[PDB]
């Protein structure tokens, strides 16, 4: 007997299912990825043997999500078209592993201050049996793991 | 005038807005009987704006103009011009009027509105308030002793003022942020933080003259703010029980009581026995299933949602077998809004 | 006049005036301006420079041993830090029609943060402050600039923490204005270059030359345990503000820059959740609101304004059903938040302590 | 009291603990006869915090008080409030506990805990 | 006198777009009137108002501040008109106004 | 039930029904692909900590298309072979994914000012049932997407 209950408590989430809240919307994604925290390395020897080993400033994550193409509006180019020189509508990203109902968040990546930087077409072929999918990529500045 | 095969200028001043609506918003712009600018057509239908600027070519700038003009340039579809003597005529007619908008009327619009709804046609009425400023020493119970006491409409106090100065009437305001979340959000979702662009309130409103018009009869505000823009401030109906406040989910009600009402008309004539009391409680089943799990309904598991029982003890009798009468009783749990969001601050960490 | 398309020569204008950007301090300066067309008569306008005064309303009024000095303030105003500047005119002081009407004004317009009526009278200030002691303690973020008379607070506004009072008159080439036009001026100037957490009380005074009464430091050392604030006149800098207490004794909102921090934040954070109202009760949304608040107090945080080094003794952010909530509660369609900051006090007193012995 | 749909804004100082029990950790917090702060409910069960203020709005000090106070930071999920002269009682009836904890309190319960 | 057509370089301006929008859309007459051919029309005068924006003509910031051209069935035409061979096409441009008149305004006072 | 007309509306499209218009004619084409919107990123850093990231300026896009090799005229060779060390027809893309009738645009990748830059013959091999398919590449300046 292992009561469901506490399926929801001890057992591991799998990748499936999550919702991607975009600014103040929600975007269905079909996937998402890069969301690291990576640090650089300071190093310092002595003619001694004192070897100093220290973390650096951390750097940028590069943030890549990819969804289907839609006969309506296209809300990702409408965010890329929208650059003049410096100027980009900055977006909180959150990425929320749900249920499945999609009511209750398990654990959330989230995202500080997100602009596109790229925007990739489909592969047009005609002898192809799949769906349209655009693949932007991101830049932020800090990523942040919640878990409730 | 075109003569020859090339390509022709012209320098006419014309507009033209696209259509991007939604199958669940259909209103009736009822207009005042007291108008001559109208065609005399009593009933008429408008599938977009490039036909209705060939019935009424010209600008005009009365209620049921700036009423109509508001709905087409935020997508809507097919919507009706009926007079106000004649709106119970034309809900029992067309089958798909899902709203009935009260373009600058009232007396008889009010009055026709419950005789609609007592004969059940699952509509959803939208109102105006007061034209000129409440003052503020207004006494709300004296306001609205005017209106219905029905579940089935909302008022929605302030005047519009469009960009040509024209005057719009805030059921067509209120009925242009229903256009745009039956698109996008759904029937189920309130309709108020959506943004209604090219118009601005005549007044001005503060929250503490929201804050006593809120609970009774729900006043229902149209604001503005920096951001989302005029956007309409209050999603409550004309009854404050615990079950019909709040008109999303009426509209949740009446949609599901109406697509279940389409979707087994086409079981007539079945033998009313047990495999036919079987097939509507799979086609009901499966249709609230799209529609549990679309974020329509609450509770996390399909048993938590909704159930449907019919047939033999369960809701019939044998007297009523006998003459034909299918009875199927449904029951279902739909979703609140987060109204008032508390931020309660301190000093001690 | 104009209708040659060549250039026009004039020889007797008046320089120009240069106005800021700020979001923290846009003021309600309530004296006796004159309009020019009379459909401004008793409403709220917006100036958002010195050009649109001087064509909304008449910025000459010749005197006759009466003096006009409603449009000498503003001068001063955007002379020490300009804004968007709301004003209302209001002409005598005992019409208490426009005044009991006034608080209900002030909340449909959605900005306004400072209050500081600009007026020599001394009883005009009184009916003035006795109408806004109402909406200072109802959470609206409103802040009042106050202005003694002989040393002590003008009692309609007692012990609040969203009051701080200016004693000195200060003279302009000589007619006495009181200071809430200046110190409304020098709010806007610190927290557009140092921030809300910063305590307005350095910034030297541009336009006028002497305060009326030259206040000493025994006097002020029975003023500023109250929250008196006086100019003071320094001979090596000129007029500078000198003080940073609010009316509040407590020792949570004793200072002005920790009391505007927190009206600063309550007030974005607000703008901010504006769009997650209406929205869905659930589990989902509680954590869109909480992040929307968590990346503002981070932001905060990192650019100096809250008292922390690890930025888990800096702020908290908690939502829950079981936390900050009840069943019962989500059920009549509210959520509740609970919010906490660490803010940082400013150093007011330096003790030197000399010696000559090593 | 909330009135219009917007956004309120208070300064009421309150707190709040999350819950994180454990299912054989259910306490029993045994307090005295001679107390007239308690509510003279004589058995009570505290799902969480969040109703444990509901009970006892304001903070008190007495030793029921900060032995609950100091179980719901912890974690913590259910427990009881039964006087000294009942625990012999609430133990056969509510099934699940697995703890007495004399809070400030002898004499007695040494004696209903053998029982 | 109007306040649309008072100067020449508003007026030759408008004059010239649509000279040199009409010998682009001169091949794409005879054409199938279909809704393939109204988005190539609307990409060709789309393509053509926005090198006139990138090189300083239409006064706007964003490049839907500058222009906008509108082509469908539901939108600028009925059922009937397509049935008589025609297409309508809505195209609209902002320009900028000259600076005819400078004031200098002086003074001694500092 | 799904009614096919909202299959129309809120399904996504597939990648194997597309029409290239090229400048002013219609080319059958077998794959097209390249249809990118990309950015550089500008950053700044101060001793106190501000990061500042910024997108750069817009760089060019690279457009490949391939088609087959038929008995009669050659366009595209017509087209690689008409430089004149600056002097190229540029002409304008679209790339419209269309519906199955072929006669109304669903979405739409547009190009600016396209010229071709190489042109590859095919791999001629003795032991291999495949169709000669040249493959050319275009350089242009600009990508739009209009959805309609």
């Amino acid at each position: 007997a292992i009561t469901a209950d506490d399926i929801a408590v001890q057992y591991p989430i799998p990748t499936y299912r999550f919702i991607v809240t975009l600014g103040d919307e929600q975007v269905p994604f079909t996937s998402a990825s890069g969301l690291d925290i990576n640090f650089d390395t300071i190093e310092y020897r002595d003619g001694t043997g004192n070897w100093f080993k220290m973390p650096g400033q951390r750097q940028a994550p590069n943030i890549t999500l990819s969804k289907g193409v839609f006969p309506g509006k296209n809300a990702m180019y409408e965010w890329i078209n929208a650059i003049q020189l410096n100027q980009v509508e900055k977006k909180d990203i959150m990425i929320s592993l749900t249920n499945e109902a999609g009511t209750e968040v398990l654990v959330s990546w989230n995202v500080s201050n997100a602009f596109p930087t790229s925007l990739t077409s489909p592969s047009f072929d005609a002898t192809s049996n799949e769906i349209a999918v655009q693949q932007i990529t991101l830049m932020a500045d800090r990523v942040t793991i919640q878990t409730a | 005038t075109t003569t020859y095969p090339g390509v022709y200028l012209s320098e006419d001043a014309v507009s033209s807005f696209s259509v991007n609506s939604a199958a669940t918003a259909v209103p009736l712009f009822a207009y005042d009987s007291e108008n001559t600018n109208t065609i005399n057509k009593p009933i008429q239908v408008f599938r977009n704006w490039a036909e209705f600027t060939v019935e009424y070519p010209t600008p005009l700038e009365d209620a049921f103009y700036t009423s109509l003009s508001l709905w087409f340039m935020h997508g809507g579809g097919k919507c009706y011009l009926v007079n106000e003597a004649n709106i119970a005529d034309a809900v029992a007619q067309y089958d798909d009027i899902t709203l009935i908008v009260a373009a600058g009327t009232d007396t008889t619009t009010y009055t026709a509105f419950t005789t609609v709804v007592g004969q059940g046609y699952r509509i959803f009425g939208l109102f105006d308030g007061p034209k000129e400023k409440i003052a503020g020493t207004a006494k709300p119970d004296e306001v609205m002793e005017e209106y219905p006491t029905s579940p089935f409409g909302a008022v929605f106090y302030p005047w519009g003022t469009l960009a040509s100065g024209a005057a719009v009437p805030p059921s067509a305001i209120a009925a242009a942020s229903i256009t745009q979340t039956d698109r996008t959000r759904g029937v189920w979702k309130a309709p108020a933080n959506q943004a209604v662009n090219g118009v601005t309130p005549a007044f001005a409103v503060s929250d503490d003259f929201q804050g006593k018009y809120n609970q009774g009869k729900a006043l229902n505000m149209i604001r503005t703010f920096s951001g989302q823009g005029t956007v309409v401030w209050g999603a409550r109906t004309l009854e404050d029980s615990d079950n019909w406040r709040y008109i999303p989910v009426r509209r949740l009600f009446n949609a599901v009581e109406r697509d279940i009402q389409k979707s087994l008309n086409k079981l007539v004539f079945e033998p009313n026995s047990q495999p036919t009391w079987q097939r509507v409680k799979a086609a009901v089943d499966s249709y609230l299933h799209s529609l549990w799990q679309q974020g329509a309904l609450a509770g996390n598991t399909p048993a938590d949602a909704w159930f449907v029982q019919v047939g033999k003890d369960l809701t019939m009798t044998q007297e009523e077998i006998n003459q034909g009468k299918m009875i199927i009783k449904i029951g279902l749990a739909a979703v609140r809004p987060a109204e008032f969001i508390i931020l309660q601050f301190s000093q001690d960490i | 006049v104009t209708s040659v398309p060549g250039v026009y020569i004039e020889e007797d204008a008046s320089p120009a005036m240069s106005v800021s950007a700020s979001a923290t301090a846009v003021p309600l300066f309530v004296a006796r301006f004159t309009p020019l067309k009379p459909e401004l008569a008793g409403v709220i306008t917006r100036i958002g420079s010195w050009l649109d005064y001087t064509i909304l309303f008449d910025s000459n009024v010749p005197s006759s041993v009466v003096d006009p000095t409603a449009s000498v303030a503003l001068r001063l105003y955007f002379q020490n830090g300009g804004g968007p500047c709301y004003l209302y005119p209001l002409e005598k002081a005992d019409d208490n029609g426009p005044l009991a009407a006034l608080p209900d004004l002030i909340d449909e317009v959605g900005e306004i943060t400072l209050l500081a009526s600009p007026d020599p009278d001394e009883t005009y200030r009184t009916a003035v402050y006795g109408a806004l002691a109402a909406s200072l303690d109802q959470h609206k973020g409103y802040f009042l600039l106050a202005d003694s008379v002989n040393g002590d607070a003008p009692s309609a506004v007692g012990g609040s923490a969203q009051v701080a009072v200016y004693y000195p008159n200060v003279e302009v080439p000589p007619l006495s204005l009181p200071p809430s036009a200046l110190i409304a001026g020098v709010y806007g100037k610190t927290d557009g270059e140092r921030g809300v957490w910063k305590a307005p009380a350095n910034v030297v005074l541009n336009g006028v030359s002497d305060v009326s009464v030259r206040v000493t430091n025994e006097q002020q050392a029975e003023l500023n345990p109250k929250g008196i604030n006086v100019i003071r006149h320094f001979s090596d800098r000129g007029l500078v503000v000198w003080g940073s207490r609010t009316q509040k004794d407590d020792d949570d909102w004793r200072y002005i820059p920790v009391r505007r921090l927190f009206d600063a934040a309550e007030r974005d954070i607000k703008k901010a959740l504006q769009p997650m109202v209406f929205e869905p009760n659930s589990q989902l949304t509680w954590k869109r609101v909480q992040t929307a608040i968590d990346n503002y107090l981070y932001r905060l945080w990192q650019q100096g304004a809250l008292a922390g080094n690890k930025a888990e003794e800096a702020y908290f952010v908690r939502v829950g059903k079981g936390i900050t909530m009840t069943q019962d509660e989500i059920n009549q369609g509210k959520m509740i938040i609970q919010v906490g900051m660490a803010a940082v006090r400013p150093a007011e007193f330096i003790i030197l302590k000399f010696t000559q012995d090593m």
